[PDB]
RNA sequence: CUAGGGCCAGAGGCGGCCCUAACAGGGCUCUCCCUGAGCUUCGGGGAGGUGAGUUCCCAGAGAACGGGGCUCCGCGCGAGGUCAGACUGGGCAGGAGAUGCCGUGGACCCCGCCCUUCGGGGAGGGGCCCGGCGGAUGCCUCCUUUGCCGGAGCUUGGAACAGACUCACGGCCAGCGAAGUGAGUUCAAUGGCUGAGGUGAGGUACCCCGCAGGGGACCUCAUAACCCAAUUCAGACUACUCUCCUCCGCCCAUU
């Protein structure tokens, strides 16, 4: 909580920072590259297999 | 015992060179101070059994072996009880107490006069 | 204590440079008589490794040196008695008042004895030279000059 | 057999020669020149009801040392009080620059005893720069035997070292102190 | 199998802050110790709190406690004279040092202002110790002396409110046999040749412009070493010098 006073520290941000490269950016610190070499493996999982992302930066305007 | 007897010549050679510097030129003491610092460094690393009166006149504050006699202050006073000789060098502003008194002359001869007497070959 | 001892300095200034170098002449006589009383053997010939042991184990403070080969040519051709000694340099005084700081990095010194001449490669001779007479002098490395 | 070598270097600075007769009559001459002038000094100090007070008679170790430090042409009289006298009068030996440190071993208390003063003065000196006290004392000053100190340089370009490696035995101090710990 | 978790005991958590979970990581600031050719407000290395244990011989009173060694002092005990200020009377101590001046010295005591109301922190004043300078009287009012006890002090030795080393502030508990690493091999592949440009340099009989000159063009030399991946990444280490940004030192020559 004391560190989260400065940064954002999402719920899955600690799961990402456990095994992915997290670089500070224009908004919060997010995942740039994986720690393991999987540049061909990400495409091979993108074509036939399964792959997911973490998209939490999308702010929402609800209009009533 | 031979190799220590060798380094004895080097130590009292540095000690005599410090006296040569302090008797040669006044008020510029850097050679004698460096020689006394080297002499104290040798005795600090290769630790030996040195003489008690000479080493306490080396003034272990930084380095001054002949300097407090003719340049800096050595006087006498009476602080509380027995009279004390105050030895103060004008380099690091440290003091040395040495009590000198007639009733304790045997304790003045207790470390010193024995080694003169009990010296056997 | 060390930073409190580093207030004034323990090193030379401009004022001891003009001390009329003939006053430093009895230091050479002191060193020469110390070599005469240390070795105490001259006439037939005897044991150059005894000479190497005396030149390794003794403090060279206050001795006559002359740079005979060095990597800098301007350092070569400098004689004089030495006054200080530091980690990788040492300071000498020469003729008419000026002093020089000679580094022990890659150089060799001719030392003139009473009747001998000794070359000393000042490469391994370093690191607070009281450590030289103490311990740790092994056989490593050659110096090409 | 526990015997350890110790580098002890008391290069022995011996005192002046024991010239009994010469010192014996010049000290009586000093007593005559002190009694010949008078006692205005004790009458000005104690005030028992100023010209003789103007001498700077350094009495005690500290006054003699502050007289011998700066730059002063004067005369010092030193007596041996106890056996620890080399440490105190080593200042007087070392301060030979422009002064005369005359040392008398048995006789200096017999100088202070008839002179009207106080308790027996151990170290004495007198600063008498440019004022006329007694010219005969200033004639006696280059006549006393001077002390040559080979400890520092002895003013001549010549150095001599001596080797004194004392074997300290544990058995000697063991039998003199007689102490044991377990 | 969310180990941003739980279990017995503990109530201790490695100078402080900030970032990360790659917490044997990095940066800043404060102190201590050691060393260094730039006077030093400089740089490098190591350490920071608490509790326990230890530290050749000799010396010294004590290397952790106490006693045995000496010196100085008495809101305590005891003895004698009692002759208790008589010309400021008597006794002790004092040139072997009583006292006077000075204070960005002390882990000491008391008063005392500010933040604050646990340990407290900071400007000041009084006593003792400490250092510097110059020297004559200070104590008590019935007096004197030793003995026990209490407090303080001591020259040594590499060491004496110390420093150095070691241990301790927790332990235990969680795997997936199925495709194929912007190189993925394992009886162990991958920096091969040529030419022009990059950079460090030299020379010019080339071209354009008119400030003696500047810019481009042509030719040659040098572009190395350390070493080699088998799962990856973060950080620290050690081995570098074709190469770039700074702080520098010494020596030589000039104005
Ligand atoms: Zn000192």
């Amino acid at each position: 909580n004391r560190r989260q006073k400065k940064n954002i520290w999402l719920e899955t941000h600690i799961w990402h920072a456990k095994r992915f490269h997290m670089v500070k950016k224009w908004g919060y610190c997010l995942g740039e590259r994986p720690t393991v070499k999987s540049h061909r493996a990400c495409y091979r999982a993108m074509t036939n297999r399964c792959l997911l992302q973490d998209l939490s930066y999308y702010c929402c305007l609800e209009l009533k | 015992p031979v190799k220590d007897r060798e380094a004895f010549q080097r130590l009292n050679f540095l000690y005599q060179a410090a006296h040569c510097v302090l008797a040669q030129d006044p008020e510029n003491q850097a050679l004698a101070r460096f020689y006394c610092y080297t002499e104290r460094t040798i005795a600090k690393r290769l630790v030996l059994r040195r003489d008690p009166s000479v080493k306490r006149t080396l003034c272990r504050g930084c380095s001054s072996l002949l300097v407090p006699g003719l340049t800096c202050t050595q006087r006498q006073r009476r602080c509380r009880g027995q009279r004390w000789t105050v030895q103060t060098c004008l380099t690091c502003q440290r003091s040395q107490r040495f009590l000198n008194d007639p009733g304790h002359l045997l304790w003045g001869d207790r470390p010193e006069a024995q080694l003169g007497s009990q010296a056997d070959s | 204590l060390s930073a409190r001892q580093r207030r004034e300095l323990r090193l030379f200034d401009i004022k001891p440079e003009q001390q009329r170098y003939s006053l430093f002449l009895p230091l050479h006589e002191l060193w020469k008589q110390y070599i005469r009383d240390l070795c105490s053997g001259l006439k037939p010939d005897t044991q150059p490794q005894m000479i190497q042991a005396k030149l390794l184990k003794a403090d060279l403070h206050g001795a006559i040196i002359s740079v005979t080969k060095s990597k800098c040519p301007s350092y070569v051709g400098i004689t004089g008695i030495l006054l200080q000694e530091t980690k990788h340099i040492f300071k000498i005084i020469t003729k008419e008042d000026r002093l020089k700081v000679i580094p022990k990095l890659n150089c060799v010194f001719t030392v003139e004895t009473d009747g001998f001449i000794s070359y000393i490669y000042g490469s391994k001779f370093q690191l607070r030279s009281s450590e030289r007479s103490a311990k740790k002098f092994k056989a490593k490395g050659t110096i090409d000059l | 057999l526990v015997v350890k070598t110790s580098l002890n270097n008391p290069y022995i600075i011996r005192w002046s020669a024991l010239e009994s007769e010469d010192m014996h009559f010049i000290l009586q001459t000093l007593e005559d020149r002190l009694k010949a002038i008078g006692l205005q000094k004790i009458e000005d100090k104690k005030k028992k009801n100023p010209a003789h007070v103007r001498k700077q008679l350094a009495i005690g170790v500290n006054e003699v040392t502050r007289a011998l430090e700066r730059r002063e042409l004067l005369l010092v009289l030193v007596c041996k009080s106890v056996k620890p006298a080399m440490i105190t009068s080593h200042l007087i030996q070392l301060s030979l620059s422009r002064s005369v440190p005359a040392c008398q071993v048995p006789r200096l208390s017999e100088r202070i005893a008839p002179v009207i003063g106080l308790k027996c003065v151990l170290a004495l000196a007198f600063k008498k720069n440019t004022t006329d006290f007694v010219d005969e004392v200033r004639a006696i000053i280059p006549r006393v035997p001077s002390l040559s100190v080979p400890w520092l340089q002895d003013r001549i370009e010549d150095s001599g070292e001596n080797l004194e490696t004392e074997p300290l035995e544990s058995q000697d101090r063991e039998l003199l102190d007689t102490s044991f710990e377990d």
